[PDB]
């Protein structure tokens, strides 16, 4: 009746798919940005040398 | 679980399919890959 989601177990699977996707997307997002930090740092050290 | 193994199989299949194509790097830097060079199976998301 309120916006608290639906107990009907037919979209519980839809939640399960979403949980796997959003989580995996966030995991990739941070993995990418830390690689960028490692690279730009290395390039800055190289120019200093 | 189901989705993780699904993704692993899909990424393997994609890696193989894209390793198949002959288009060289410099050829694609300046010219867009035409649609014919891929089978209509890879498109329409039947994998």
């Amino acid at each position: 009746d309120s916006k608290i989601e639906k107990l009907t177990e037919q979209n519980i699977s839809q939640l399960k798919e979403s949980a796997h996707l959003r989580f995996l997307d966030l995991q990739s997002s941070i993995d990418t940005k830390k690689v960028a930090d490692e690279n730009w740092e290395t390039c800055q050290q190289e120019t200093l040398a | 679980s189901n989705t993780e193994e699904l993704i692993q199989n899909s990424i393997g299949f994609l890696q193989k399919t894209f390793k198949a194509l002959p288009v060289s790097f410099d050829s694609i830097r300046h010219e867009p890959l035409p649609s014919s060079m891929l089978h209509a199976s890879v498109l329409n998301f039947e994998w």
